[PDB]
């Protein structure tokens, strides 16, 4: 039935605006919130005018959440949805998880239920955060402890964001990110990574943004989002409402991590080409470089497949692309399991943000995997860690805020556990 | 998000006083009056260092501490001299001796209170202070004994808020006092156990970089002070303008130092005296550049903040950053992953259309502690000049206790050159 | 390779269906623990309630060096002041006896004359 | 802050008229007390002297003399209104030539009338700082009554230095026999109330007037005028305000390493008789024991702690490279455990001498304080002198006469023979 | 600062009255009458022996004692009669009988208050009286009888200030009374213990100065009383002119005697009868020129206070001087080191361009005590006229007693010819 978003952290919440945003614009709702069942997924018929988000937006410095109820969009939430609180997390778990957070904890789990108090049978949470970063780690990991608690069966996806060399904040991003990832891991039920490197990476082969700014990266990371959460907003075959979620792309309770891949991204300015043939665009999601956690499963296996049209688009088509796909390129499924290929198709043909980057399309596609090969994001992050870990390297600002030596030892050992628990399923 | 400046003995004030005029004109302060200039950015993070009082006017967040009017009236009578509040200065009256005992102990003690009871009134005032950062000398007495003393008394009311001192670890050339050794080790031991971050500003360095690179030939304590303000403008900026990270001091802390004793980060700079990007980078990474008398070279870098200034694009920045960790890939620690971030300014400083700063926890410092605790052993030796604060009423062996104690942090950033 | 689709969901603006290819092939988070989260605000207290009593010390050193300083300085003054007047009250006690012991030495040789005088008479 | 002066002595005495005189010289203060000088209101010159009344500038000082004719000299000719009336004291009946004398005899009657007058000038000073005390070494009142007087400033002045101005005595210029006695009988009691003290050997003094001043036999006026100079350039640090050496701690903070070891070695720089030197030449002559001012020699014994102490028309920028040769030519010389010091001090003021002087206007001088180990050696040509006379006792008997005891001769020198090896013993 | 004068029996007021004259010319006294002359020094210490009454004039603190009229009646009417005060004099009636006993006992002590109740008045009038000083012949009773006396009276009274005598210790050739070595021991052993210095002028030099030098055929108490009046001009001036040093005459004794017990000094001239520094140095120090009968060869000198007259350039005093410590370096005690000094005074004495005076602390007098010994116990001997004094109420012993104590004396200045 219903739909409430909780976007904690500086990332997650700039993500957020920049997705809702992006909702918005493909529900032809105006900033003011009135718009000239169906989306009623997402959003709650306020007053006699209005059109209110079903979000809650955490941060613990206000700068950020300030900005929205600064510019347009202003009028959009309802003031009480935007949570503040004073001072920062400071770059680590420990701080938002245990000090800092305890405090905004009571508050902000409040306010949601405040939300789900106006939905006859919500449904699930989506959860969007910073992987490493301060509260994005730690917040979110005692929200979801939580939220696992005051909502029983109730369904939770978080959308992490994978921290990357180039375009990053913090030395102990790390430690943050294999922390909470730890915690968080088993109180959430399918999780979508976003490797930023990645999303960098499109913007310069294929946006050609020679440097590209976080609002550039954010307004592709909300296409994709648009593009899996589209499924539930209009309402259309497959992942028709949450659980299908799970059903469909974790197999094993445990290995959430499926591996998203946007189809057509192109510059406006190449706003007038040809435009792009359903079968171009399903061999696109063949490929690495448009792939959106920086790996290669070509070497990998897959264990369940997801191909989430968006457009103009007859399956009779699709089929014969699929076809093909098969008998030019790489297979690759494992032992114990169909072939996969469910296949959603929405005839909602894409719009994209205004004066942005991108082009408005005619079709573009999704592909949501289960690849065995997500694990390569698993080790490089792990790697980076053990070598910090192997001096104590910063440990002491953790020890500091009152955590445990033992519980840094005891995570790594459950990434240590995954990383066997994946390569395990190869076939 | 809010932070106060102690500025306490007379290299100490001296040095503030020039770091308070150049600061205050990228902002734009007059004499009083609040702002002139066409640039607008500014006053987003004047919060930072100005608490506001009535009319237009701006007024520095400063405390000032001297144990002799001399100093004080000096700045008074000078450059922003009408700047600071009126009964924002705390006189010394007595004598300050040029002794760390006495600054610590008893004439200094003396007088810690008046002192405490106004920064008690600005922390108390700030909405939400993030912390203290203080300057002032190491060798003589005034403002490293004092200084060591209000920090330790800082902390404690304020445990809670983080603790930031440029302290000018001094030099057998440009100097005085046979004693300075003593009173500096004394110090050093002080600020390693309650402090957060210390830039480590050498006068030996400060001194080369005119002498060796400026055909400055006489250099006055004036000149000289001119690199401090500068680097000292240059490494505060993130705090004080943009918008780009926003840098927290605490950020700054928990990401700069592994490990909690070696918070000491020499300091360095881009163009000097009274420019591309690539000769921008490599003249900020060169030794014979550094703030402190010691060349990265024999010890390798923990963690490196950078700081560029001026409207040019970092599509550039990024190319040569990540350059120089090739150019020397050996030179930083393999266990700390990316232990090098860069951040971009583009309002440039004083005068000058691009610049850089560079800001390193570098285990050459290494250098600096032992080359004064090997003229202070030198002279603890046969009990040398220690009758001046044996008679103070300070203990034989609390100076054997802080060489040991320092001596220690010798050997452990020794330790931190491993695999 | 040519494929056979079973197809669930024909819907009002979207369709779904799988498409099996080649043949599968083959053969309690519950609460308690916020009691977890407070042991950890029992350390950030013991440590910094520590770090605290231990600037008790490095204080109540202020009271014991300024006070040994006091200390041995009247210590000094008052014992050169008597260092003084207690070798210099053996002083004006040495020259007046040494006075009187001339005077002595010459009211001897003056009760002499007196008895040779009265002498004098005593001759016939 | 302030810092008075006590002059003890007709030598005592006299130094001092003949440095007040150089002051005065030196600040533009016409005898009649005014200055059309800047002037003043009741800082700078401040130091040494006290804005009194309206038109004056009275020293802060008091001389002491335990016979008038002395002091009587003064409130004679012009500089006669100089000081006031109170500030000179005068006791009637003679020192003797003997410590024992001043110290218990006729010095216990007029030591409570000084130690009063000196409070008076202590009354108005915020923060008055130290005192300096000029007296004879060997010499009546000079010995005796300047150390009762230490004794007792010690008591009644807490922390507040002392540093003293000695006249060690010279065979040709003296005036008793029993010199050696008093000389080392003072010293003793005298060198644990005292903080840092100038030694001025009156025989150097005379051999400097001999070889630079041309003055075939010269008198004490002479010599007085050579160490009012001195002095002068001592006390200048703190009457101006001059780079380095700015106040009574912080200058001998520098100097002295060990609560005995007090005595440096002063060196005046350019001397020569009216009727430029280069910035090089003139410190390459601190170092050379004829241009000295203890009779001694410190190429052999080794030095402690350094002090250049330049006066007039220099920039560093040569007192540096000049410094820089003076070790690659010479006797470097330092011991075990203390940097190589030169701690260097400009003062800007140029040197004025006394007009119808001996000497010429100078452009720049120096001034050289040094620690040296060797300035033991009128540690012991005293030592053998005295040692030589009381191995028979020799004049003993006035001492116990005016009510001194043996012991006390023993006990003190036992003290110098303790001070000789104190010193010796500073040897790498 | 203020001296007295006793001026006691026949010798004794003959020497003062020449004395005072030589003196009283230097000054410049009339008869009465103040100050007749173009220099103007004289008066800055007339102070020392001139208590001034109203009106001008000046006389000199002067008692004079003696047991007959007849030698005072001899001064009222002779040379400088004119000058002392009226009853200043204390006249005898008695007998004198050239008889120390008399003298010191009966004859004598009958009078000696009203001496005393003299001295009182001029001492307790003095502002602050130094000392006395007392001339006297030393055989022969009224001057060393009651003289002795007297200063064993003024001691007491007057311990306090300090004691000087001229007395002439007498020979076998030029005197009369048999008796002589009797009166002279008794009074020595009285000086030894009593007085803290004593000139001794031995008339047997007296004597051959004049006839040994001088070709003086008939020599009168006249000529030869000419040098006594001489040696104590040359003698006292420091006392009594300048400001070379001011001259204690108490600074005199401390410096001039080592032990106690030895306070005896040759005196000696320059020119002589009724000069170039050189052959003034030599002559002040040759034998055949001392005040007292002994050689200053036998018998080195303690300690040597000398004294030079007239506008002279002492460059050259101090060059010669300075000669004869070497050209007799062996005759200088080493264990008192720089035991001699010298002053200069530029005012001559009555006629000559140039003088020269000589203070002589010698152990070569105990040549002039041993020879009065010799032909004292050559007398007491078989007691010998010994009943004159035994009758008076004097004891037997008392003889031996002072031979005794005499006899150590010698044995003390033998004693220190040392190392
Ligand atoms: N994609 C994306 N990543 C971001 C953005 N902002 C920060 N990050 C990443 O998130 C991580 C830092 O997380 P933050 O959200 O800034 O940390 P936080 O404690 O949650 O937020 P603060 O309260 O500001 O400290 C780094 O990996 C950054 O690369 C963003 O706007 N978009
Ligand atoms: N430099 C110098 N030394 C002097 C002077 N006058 C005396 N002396 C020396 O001082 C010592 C004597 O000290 P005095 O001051 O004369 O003795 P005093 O008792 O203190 O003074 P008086 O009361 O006059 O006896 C000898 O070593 C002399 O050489 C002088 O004017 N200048
Ligand atoms: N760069 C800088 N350092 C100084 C300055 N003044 C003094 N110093 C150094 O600091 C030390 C003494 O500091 P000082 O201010 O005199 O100490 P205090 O006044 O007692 O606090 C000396 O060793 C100098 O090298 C200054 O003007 N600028
Ligand atoms: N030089 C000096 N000595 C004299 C004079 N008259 C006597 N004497 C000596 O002094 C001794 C006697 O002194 P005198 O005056 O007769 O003793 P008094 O009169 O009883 O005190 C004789 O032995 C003489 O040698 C004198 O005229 N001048
Ligand atoms: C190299 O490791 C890091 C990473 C991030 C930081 S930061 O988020 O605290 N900000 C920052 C990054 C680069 C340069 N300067 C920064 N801030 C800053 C703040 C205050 C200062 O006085 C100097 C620099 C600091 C050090
Ligand atoms: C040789 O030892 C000394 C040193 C100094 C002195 S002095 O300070 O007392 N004056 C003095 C020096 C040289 C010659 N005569 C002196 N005074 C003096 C005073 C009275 C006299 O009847 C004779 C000499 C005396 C003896
Ligand atoms: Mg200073």
């Amino acid at each position: 039935r219903e739909c409430i978003s909780i976007h904690v952290g500086q990332a997650g919440v700039q993500i957020g605006n920049a997705c809702w945003e992006l909702y918005c614009l493909e529900h032809g709702i105006q900033p003011d919130g009135q718009m000239p069942d169906s989306f009623n997924t997402f959003f709650s018929e306020t007053g006699a005018g209005k059109h209110v988000p079903r979000a809650v937006f955490v941060d613990l410095e206000p700068t950020v959440i300030d900005e929205v109820r600064t510019g347009t969009y202003r009028q959009l939430f309802h003031p009480e949805q935007l949570i503040t609180g004073k001072e920062d997390a400071a770059n680590n778990y420990a701080r938002g998880h245990y000090t800092i957070g305890k405090e905004i904890i009571d508050l902000v789990l409040d306010r949601i239920r405040k939300l789900a108090d106006q939905c006859t049978g919500l449904q699930g949470f989506l959860v969007f955060h910073s992987f490493g970063g301060g509260t994005g780690s730690g917040f979110t990991s005692l929200l979801m402890e939580r939220l696992s608690v005051d909502y029983g069966k109730k369904s939770k996806l978080e959308f992490s964001i994978y921290p990357a060399p180039q375009v990053s904040t913090a030395v102990v991003e790390p430690y943050n990110s294999i922390l909470t990832t730890h915690t968080t891991l088993e109180h959430s039920d399918c999780a979508f990574m976003v490797d930023n490197e990645a999303i960098y990476d499109i913007c310069r082969r294929n946006l050609d943004i020679e440097r590209p700014t976080y609002t550039n990266l954010n307004r592709l990371i909300g296409q994709i989002v648009s593009s899996i959460t589209a499924s539930l907003r209009f309402d259309g075959a497959l992942n028709v409402d949450l659980t299908e979620f799970q059903t469909n792309l974790v197999p094993y309770p445990r290995i959430h991590f499926p591996l998203a891949t946007y189809a057509p991204v192109i510059s406006a300015e190449k706003a007038y080409h040809e435009q792009l043939s359903v079968a171009e665009i399903t061999n696109a999601c063949f490929e690495p470089a448009n792939q959106m956690v920086k790996c290669d499963p070509r070497h990998g296996k897959y264990m369940a497949c997801c191909l989430l049209y968006r457009g103009d688009v007859v399956p009779k088509d699709v089929n014969a692309a699929i076809a093909t796909i098969k008998t030019k390129r790489t297979i690759q499924f494992v032992d114990w399991c169909p072939t996969g290929f469910k296949v959603g198709i929405n005839y909602q043909p894409p719009t994209v943000v205004p004066g942005g980057d991108l082009a408005k399309v005619q079709r573009a596609v999704c592909m949501l995997s289960n690849t065995t090969a997500i694990a390569e994001a698993w080790a490089r992050l792990d790697h980076k860690f053990d070598l910090m870990y192997a001096k104590r390297a910063f440990v002491h600002w953790y020890v500091g805020e009152g955590m445990e030596e033992g519980e840094f030892s005891e995570a790594r050992e459950d990434m240590a556990a995954l990383e066997k628990d994946y390569e395990e399923v190869g076939v | 998000r809010e932070i106060v400046h102690i500025q306490a003995g007379q290299c100490g004030n001296q040095i503030g006083a020039k770091f308070w005029e150049v600061i205050s004109d990228e902002h734009g302060i007059d004499p009083t009056g609040s702002y002139h200039g066409d640039s607008d950015l500014q006053l987003e993070r004047i919060n930072v260092y100005y608490n506001e009082a009535t009319g237009n006017k701006y007024v520095p967040r400063a405390i000032l501490v001297d144990l002799e009017p001399g100093t004080m009236d000096s700045v008074r009578s000078g450059p922003f001299g009408q700047i600071f509040r009126p009964d924002n200065f705390v006189f010394g009256q007595s004598g300050a001796g040029n002794n760390w005992a006495k600054g610590h102990y008893t004439e200094g003690a003396e007088l810690v209170d008046s002192v405490l009871d106004v920064v008690r009134k600005e922390s108390e005032s700030c909405d939400c202070l993030q912390g203290f950062q203080l300057t002032h000398s190491l060798g003589g007495g005034t403002g490293s004994g004092m200084g060591t003393l209000l920090i330790s008394k800082i902390r404690e009311e304020y445990p809670d808020r983080i603790m930031n001192t440029f302290s000018v670890m001094p030099s057998p050339k440009v100097s005085d006092t046979v004693v300075e050794p003593y009173n500096a080790t004394l110090s050093v031991h002080q600020l390693v156990e309650n402090t957060d971050e210390t830039y480590s500003i050498d006068n030996e360095a400060l001194y080369d970089i005119c002498f060796r690179t400026l055909k400055l030939t006489t250099p006055t304590y004036g000149d000289l002070n001119h690199l401090v303000s500068a680097t000292m403008s240059g490494v505060t900026t993130c705090l004080r303008f943009p918008g780009q990270l926003n840098a927290d001091l605490r950020k700054l802390a928990v990401n700069m130092v592994p490990f909690p004793r070696l918070h000491f980060f020499m300091p360095g700079f881009a163009p000097l005296t009274s420019l591309t990007v690539p000769e921008l980078t490599q003249q900020m990474f060169d030794s014979k550049n550094m703030m402190a008398a010691c060349d990265p070279r024999h010890g390798r870098y923990l963690t490196v903040a950078a700081v560029f200034r001026g409207r040019m694009s970092m599509k550039e920045v990024d190319e040569q950053m990540l350059n120089v960790q090739n150019k020397n890939s050996s030179y930083f620690v393999e266990w700390i992953p990316n232990n090098v971030k860069t951040a971009v300014c583009d309002i440039p400083p004083r005068g000058l259309k691009m610049s850089a700063t560079f800001i390193g926890n570098s285990t050459a410092i290494q250098e600096l502690f032992k080359r004064i605790s090997e003229q202070f052993t030198a002279m603890f030796r046969r009990k040398a000049f220690l009758h001046w604060y044996t008679g103070e009423g300070m203990d034989e062996m609390e100076f054997t206790e802080a060489e040991s104690n320092m001596n220690d942090l010798v050997s452990e950033y020794q330790q931190y050159q491993d695999a | 390779a040519d494929m056979e689709v079973i197809e669930l969901n024909k819907c009002t603006s979207g369709q779904s269906f799988e498409v099996i290819l080649k043949p599968p092939s083959f053969d309690p988070s519950l609460e308690e623990i916020q009691k977890k989260l407070e042991a950890a605000e029992e350390r950030r207290k013991y440590q910094e309630a520590e770090l605290l009593k231990h600037l008790a010390e490095k204080r109540e050193h202020e009271r014991e060096v300024i006070q040994k300083a006091i200390e041995e300085n009247n210590n000094f003054i008052k014992m050169a002041k008597e260092k003084l007047a207690q070798k210099m009250e053996s002083n004006k006690e040495n020259r007046e006896a040494h006075l009187a012991a001339m005077l002595e030495r010459l009211q001897e040789k003056d009760k002499h004359a007196e008895e040779v005088r009265k002498n004098k008479e005593l001759k016939e």
